[PDB]
C-alpha cells in the first residue's frame, strides 16, 4: 500500500502519494528519505502495514519497500535505495549511505 | 541521473509501496490512536428516539 | 507472454498486446449459483451469450486536473443490451463481471491509473451530515467523478485501496487493465435496481504528462457480465 | 494456496548470487500483485528458526473484545412534570455498532461480518443530600427491529410474552446475554452500497437486515422520594467471527452514524488534503539521531 | 464449559490458523 | 552437575583419619571456588538420615507472594474547583516494582527474571457526617507503555476498544487479572547497565522493555452530593518464574525508584561506612552467656 | 599443575606461572549464536582472529589508599583494534570475554585483590537522587575508580560480591586472575554503544603493604573477546 | 483447576527441584 | 535472457535490465588462497559479507571532450567501509573484484565506452624521462583521467587493449558492463598500500552525442571485492 513520502506542505491530497524526481546537474544526489517509525505519524502510518500495527504494541519481522517508476518509456535512470540500521544520524551523502 | 528526451516530461514520478513479509508478527493489542471522539456523533441521539 | 491476451465472450472479443497479467478478484472466478446455496425456487433464466458479452461504456477524457471516475455495477449496465432487458423484466439478479479498461498514449507520455474494483462502496458526502441522495449514487452509464479521491469519497484512504482487487495502467508499461469479478454479496441473488455490488474506480495517482503534441487521451471501459442468472419474471418497471 | 500458519516463517541462509536471466528484486506492480521478493534473494541471510506465534492477530482475537456500544444516563425519579422528550425511567435503543468509534473503525475494516454478539449490560447509579444507593431491579427487554416498544415505565408491553427480558440488579454482576447471528443474509453488511426500499426516497447505506434490534431498558422499581441518576452502559463482544473482504481503515473523523460522510480535521494529521502531518522536505528526517 | 443447549452460546473459537494470503497478495492468474 | 534435590543431604559416619598427601580442610579461595570440605572430613560424624525438605526456598515459592506495588488515595467527589494537578476521580500509574521496598529488594536479588504477574486490585472507601458507604463500580484499564491514557473521568478513551478493562465493585471480592510475560526480550532486566536511546541524553538504568504498562483506574459512577476518599491498592504476584544470575542484596536504604543511588543511614547498622552495628573489639562477644 | 597456563587467542598469547585455576562464568563457555536463538536475519560477520585476541588496557597504579577500578564491557574495547572497527561499523554485537588480570610483587609484599566480573552493574550515585550521567558511566578504555567499593557503588555489598564470577589475586599465592565470560544479556545481540553486559571490578580488599623498597605495583588488564558476531552493517558513527 | 484458554493463566508451578550449585560454588575449570 | 542480471553480494544487490553477458577475466573466477599455494603461516581473517559487497564510487561526468577515467585497485577501495579497515590494520591482502559500471542515456543518444580492466598498468609520463610520482599514481577513490588514452598512457595502444578483460557500453545496446576479476599477481598475497593489481579504465572510443535536450550523463562504478583474505594483523598506519 502506498507511502506518503511527500508528506510536505504544498503537496495537497494525491500529490502526497508520489515523489517527483528530475534531471540533476550534480552527481551522487539525495532524492528523498523515509522515516521507518510505524508508531509515529510518518509516511508509514496510513498503510495497511501501518494501520493494523497501531492496534498492537510489539512488532517483528521484515518489511518490503516497492517503488514503481511512473515516468515515460523514454525516461532512463538509475537509483540506489539504501537501508541503514540504527545507531547514528540519517546518511546524507551517497558514500555514507551505500555502506 | 534521470535522463529524458525533449518530449518526455522532464519531471518524473515514483510511487512507494510498503508491505510486510511472512515472517512478520504483531502482539500486545491496544486501541488505535488514529480514531477518537470528544462528543457523540450526529444522529446518535436519534437511535434513542 | 502475459502481455498479449484475447478475451472472447459471446460475439465480443478484445485482443490486447500491452497488458499485465489479469486479476481474478480474491482468487475467485465466477460461476452460476449452486443448488445448495440457492434460495429462490423458480427456475432461473440463464441467457448466456445474449448477456455474457462485453459492454463498452462512454469514454472519459483524461485531462490535466482529473480526479477520477467511478461506475457502479450492475447500475452502469442496467439499460444496455439484453442485459438491461433481463434486469428490467426480472426481480432478482446474480452475475460476475469481467472489467477491461483501456487507455493508451505515446512513449513520450507518463501517467499512472489505479483501476480498482471496490465491493460495497458506500459513499460519503463532504462537509455535511446529510447522506448522499439517489441521484448522487445511481448515475447509470455515465458514472461519476471522484470529489476527493485521496480519501476515496468515504473518509478512508486511496493509499490502502490496494487491499481491493486492482490493477495499474502505468503508461510506460501497459495500456490495459483486466479485473475478473465474482458475485460479491451477502445474499445469493439481489434486486439490481437498488443495490450495487461492485464499484469500478479509475483514479489518476500520477497525472498525465508529456512535452510532445497534445492529443486527447481517452479511458475506455468494457464490462462483460459473467454467468448471469435472473429470477422473478414479471413486467418491466 | 491455503495452509495452516501457527508461527511466523523461518529464514534460510543464502549465498553470493550472480545469475543472468534471474532478477527476483525487480517486480510488476501493474499486475496488482504484491512483490514476492524474499529476504533470501535481496541480502545474504542466515538460518533463523522463527518461533514467533501469530495467534494474537487472528480475526477472532482482533474483534472479540467487549466494546462500549451504548451509554445512556436517565433521571430515575417521579416523572409527572417532566417533558415528554425525556426518558421517564426507561429508554429505548436501536442496537448499532456505529456510535462509538473504536469498535466502528475496527468493524469497518471488513465488508462482511458473521458473528454472534454477547451483550454485557453495566448499570451504575448516583444520588441526584446523601442517604445511600438503592439496589434497583432493571429489566432489559430485547424487542426486534420495528416492533412495538413500550411507551411507559409501567406499560403492559413489559410483561414480555415472547420478547426475551433479563431482570438484573445493580449489586449483582453485570447482566450478560448472547445475541445470535440474526441477519436474514449469510453475513452482516458493514457497508451497503444501496437503498433499502423499492422507492427512490429510502436511506442510503442503511440496510435494516444489518440491524440487530431494539433494547428497551426500564427500572422495575417505583420511584423513591428522592431522585437518582442511572447510567446504563451496554457492551458488545463479537464471537464466532467470520470476516470477508478487508477495507482501508477510516482516516478522517466520523461525522454521523447514519453514513460515511467526512470533513477531516483543520490541520494535518487526518485532514482532508493531508492525512499525515507534514515535514519540511522529502529529504528531511523528523527524528534524526544527533 | 458450555451447559447451554444452543451452539452459539459457547465461548470464542480461537483455533482458526488457516491462512490464504495469496488471495490478496497474488490474485493474478498466471 | 545438575541433579534433583528434594531434601537436604544425608551425613555419613567417619572415623579417625591420618593420611599424608590428603588435606581436605585446606582450600584455595583464590580460585573463586567455594570450599568443598565436607563435615565428614573435618570432624567425626554419625549417620544422619536427613529428611528436611527444601521446597520452601524454591525461587517459585520465594517470589510468588502477592506484594503491594501501588497505593493511591484520591478524593471521589465533584471536581470543578479542584486543581489540575489532582486526581479528578481517576488516576494513572506506570506499573513498576520499584516503589515498595520489600518486593524491590527481593526482586533485585537477581539480574534477570521471567515471570507472569497476577494483579489483585483492592479498593477501599471512606466517607470524606456519616450516611453510609457506596458500592461503587471501578474500571481498571490496562494501557500499554507510552500509549494514550485518559485525561478525564468521562473521556472517550475509557470505552476500551482493544484495551483490556476490568469492571469491579467495592462489595465484590478484589479484582484479579493475570498479566503475561510481556518483555520484548527473553527476560526482564532487573538491572540495566545502559542507556535506552541512541542519543547521549537518555535515562540510565531504565529499560522501557522492562516496563509492563500503564494502569488507568477510574470510578465509573458519577459524583454523589458528598465526597468520599477512595484508596486503590494494587498487589502483584509473580508466577511461572525463572531467575538468572543472583546478586548481593541491597544493604543501604533506597533513595529513589529511578536509580540505585545510595546515602546510607547516619549510624550503623546500614550506614555507608558501617553496614553492621558496632561492637567494642574483635574479641568482644555481644550476647555472652553469664 | 593449575598454576601454569598459556592462553592462546589469535596472534596473542599469555603464559603465566603463578596463577589459580581459572573461572568460567556460571559454568558456561562462550559460543556463537545458534540458529534457534537468532533474531537478526542477515548473515553476521565473524572476524575471528582479527577480533578474538587479547587487548591489553592501560595499567593502573596500585597505591596506598586505592579504592578500586572498574571497566565496562564492551565499552572498554569499542575503540581498540579491529574489534572497535567492527563495533563502530555494525549495529548489533554479540561476544564473550576472556579477562586476564596481572599484578605481581615481591615475596615481602602483601595484599589481596578481588577481581570480580559483574553482570549489568547499574551504578548509583552518592547522596543525591539524580541518576548518573553518560560521562559517569561510559568512561571507555581508562575505566573508572570506585567511590564507595564497600557497597559496590550501588547500595549493595562487597561482602556478598562473591556471588558473581570472581577470582582473587592474593599476593602470596598467585599473581594473575582469569575469568572466562559468556554472553550475558536478555537479548541475543545488542547495540554495543549504549549497553554494557559486564563490568570488570578490581577491588583492594586487603591493601598493599611491605617494609622493603618501594616499587610501583601496576595492575594490568588484558581482555580477549571470544566468538564475536556483528550484524547490521552500515557506516561508522 | 485451569479453565482458561491461555497457558500463562495457570497457577504457580512449584515442582522445579532441579539444582545446580556447582555453577556458583565450583565454577573453576579443573 | 543475458540482458537481465541481479548481482547479490552481502547486503548489496544490483539489478540491471539492459546488460551484456558478463566477463569473467581470463576464464577465471575468484577463490580463496589454497593451502598448497599459501605462504604466510598465520591464520587469515576472511570477513566475507563485511567486505565482499559492492562499493560505489563517485560518479564522473561524461562530457564533450572527455578522454577517459581510471581507478586503481585495491587503491580505490583502501579507505572505504570495512574493506578499508581490514586493509589498514593488516599487512597482507588477497581478493578478486566484481566491477560493475553503469551509464545510461536516452534512445536518441549515441556513444561507446571501452570498460577495460588492465593488469599491472604501469603508467608512463609524456615528454619527460622522469618516472611518474606517488601522487600521479595513488589517486585513491577519485581515480584519475587519461592524458593520452589513444596510447593508454603507457606508449602502447588503445586498439589492442581488447586483449585485456573488457566489455563495451554501447549506448544503443546496453547500459552496464560487468567484469569479474580474480587475483592477478605473481605473489599469492600483497601489501595493498604500495601495489595495484588491476586498473579499471573507462575510455570514450565513440564520444557522447545527441540532438535532444542536454542532460548530464554520469558514469558510475560499483566495485565488489570477492574472497578477501588479510594476513599480518598490526595497528593501523
Amino acid at each position: 500500500s502506498m507511502m506518503e513520502i511527500n508528506n510536505t506542505e504544498s503537496a495537497v491530497g494525491m500529490e502526497r502519494l508520489k515523489v517527483d524526481i528530475s534531471a540533476l546537474t550534480d552527481v551522487d544526489q539525495l532524492l528523498f528519505n523515509i522515516p521507518l517509525d510505524i508508531q509515529l505519524d510518518g509516511p508509514l502510518r496510513n498503510t495497511l502495514v501501518g494501520n493494523i500495527s497501531r492496534y498492537y504494541t510489539h512488532w517483528s519481522g521484515s518489511l518490503e519497500m516497492t517503488f514503481m517508476f511512473c515516468g515515460s518509456f523514454m525516461a532512463t535512470g538509475k537509483l540506489i535505495l539504501c537501508y541503514t540500521p540504527p545507531g547514528g544520524s540519517c546518511p546524507t551523502t551517497r558514500e555514507t549511505a551505500m555502506l | 541521473n534521470l535522463i529524458v528526451p525533449s518530449e518526455s516530461s522532464d519531471t518524473c514520478s515514483l510511487i512507494g509501496f510498503i508491505a510486510a513479509k511472512d515472517d512478520f508478527s504483531l502482539r500486545l493489542m491496544r486501541d488505535s490512536p488514529d480514531i477518537g471522539q470528544i462528543d457523540h456523533l450526529h444522529a446518535a441521539e436519534a437511535a434513542y428516539q | 507472454s502475459d502481455r498479449v491476451l484475447q478475451l472472447k465472450l459471446g460475439n465480443s472479443a478484445i485482443v490486447t498486446q500491452e497488458a499485465a497479467n489479469y486479476c481474478c478478484a480474491y482468487g475467485e472466478w465466477p460461476n452460476y449459483l449452486p443448488d445448495h446455496e440457492a434460495v429462490a425456487i423458480d427456475k432461473p433464466t440463464q441467457p448466456e451469450t445474449a448477456t455474457d458479452r462485453f459492454y463498452t461504456l462512454k469514454s472519459v477524457k483524461w485531462e490535466a486536473g482529473s480526479t477520477g471516475w467511478w461506475w457502479k455495477l450492475p447500475d452502469a449496465l442496467n439499460n444496455i443490451g439484453m442485459f438491461g432487458q433481463n434486469v428490467q423484466h426480472h426481480y432478482l439478479y446474480r452475475s460476475g463481471f469481467l472489467i477491461h479498461v483501456q487507455c493508451n498514449a505515446t512513449r513520450f507520455h507518463q501517467g499512472a491509473l489505479l483501476v480498482v474494483a471496490i465491493p460495497e462502496h458506500q459513499r460519503g458526502a463532504h462537509n455535511t451530515n446529510t447522506s448522499p441522495g439517489f441521484d448522487d449514487i445511481m448515475k447509470g452509464e455515465e458514472g461519476g467523478t471522484f470529489n476527493h479521491p485521496y480519501v476515496l469519497d468515504d473518509g478512508t484512504s486511496l493509499a490502502c485501496a490496494t487491499i481491493f482487487p486492482h490493477q495499474w495502467i502505468n503508461l510506460r508499461t501497459n495500456n490495459s487493465a483486466t479485473i475478473v469479478l465474482p458475485w460479491m454479496n451477502a445474499a445469493p441473488m439481489d434486486f439490481p435496481l437498488r443495490h450495487n455490488q461492485w464499484t469500478l474506480a479509475i483514479i489518476p495517482v500520477v497525472p498525465l504528462g508529456t512535452r510532445t503534441m497534445s492529443s486527447m487521451v481517452p479511458i475506455t471501459v468494457s464490462i462483460a457480465p459473467m454467468c448471469c442468472e435472473f429470477n422473478g419474471l414479471r413486467h418491466a418497471i | 494456496i491455503e495452509s495452516i500458519i501457527k508461527t511466523a516463517t523461518d529464514t534460510v541462509k543464502s549465498e553470493i548470487n550472480a545469475e543472468l536471466g534471474v532478477v527476483p528484486s525487480l517486480n510488476a506492480v501493474e499486475t496488482g500483485a504484491t512483490s514476492n521478493t524474499e529476504p533470501e534473494e535481496a541480502i545474504q541471510t542466515r538460518t533463523v528458526i522463527n518461533q514467533h506465534g501469530v495467534s494474537e492477530t487472528l480475526v477472532e482475537n482482533f474483534l472479540s473484545r467487549a466494546a462500549l456500544v451504548s451509554k445512556r444516563s436517565f433521571e430515575y425519579k417521579d416523572h409527572t412534570s417532566s417533558a415528554a422528550q425525556t426518558d421517564k425511567n426507561f429508554f429505548k435503543w436501536t442496537i448499532n455498532t456505529r456510535s462509538f468509534v473504536q469498535l466502528r473503525r475496527k468493524l469497518e475494516l471488513f465488508t462482511y461480518l458473521r458473528f454472534d454478539a454477547e451483550i454485557t449490560i453495566l448499570t451504575t447509579v448516583a444520588v441526584n443530600t446523601y442517604m445511600g444507593l438503592p439496589n434497583l431491579t432493571l429489566q432489559a427487554m430485547f424487542v426486534p427491529t420495528g416492533a412495538l416498544t413500550p411507551e411507559k415505565q409501567d406499560s403492559f408491553h413489559w410483561q414480555s410474552g415472547s420478547n426475551a427480558s433479563v431482570f438484573f440488579k445493580i449489586s449483582d454482576p453485570p447482566a450478560r446475554m448472547t445475541i445470535p447471528f440474526m441477519c436474514i443474509n449469510s453475513a452482516y453488511s458493514v457497508f451497503y452500497d444501496g437503498f433499502a426500499g423499492f422507492e427512490k426516497s429510502g436511506l442510503y447505506g442503511i440496510n435494516p437486515a444489518d440491524t440487530i434490534g431494539n433494547l428497551c431498558v426500564r427500572i422495575v422499581n417505583e420511584h423513591q422520594p428522592v431522585g437518582f441518576t442511572v447510567t446504563v452502559r451496554v457492551y458488545m463482544k463479537p464471537k464466532h467471527i467470520k470476516a470477508w473482504a478487508p477495507r482501508p481503515p477510516r482516516t478522517l473523523p466520523y461525522m454521523s452514524i447514519a453514513n460515511a460522510n467526512y470533513k477531516g480535521k483543520k490541520r494535518a494529521p487526518n485532514a482532508l488534503n493531508a492525512i499525515i502531518g507534514n515535514r519540511d522536505s522529502v529529504k528531511t528526517m523528523p527524528h534524526n539521531i544527533v | 464449559i458450555n451447559f447451554y443447549k444452543d451452539s452459539y452460546a459457547a465461548s470464542a473459537s480461537k483455533q482458526d490458523f488457516s491462512q490464504d494470503p495469496s488471495k490478496f497478495t497474488e490474485p493474478v492468474v498466471e
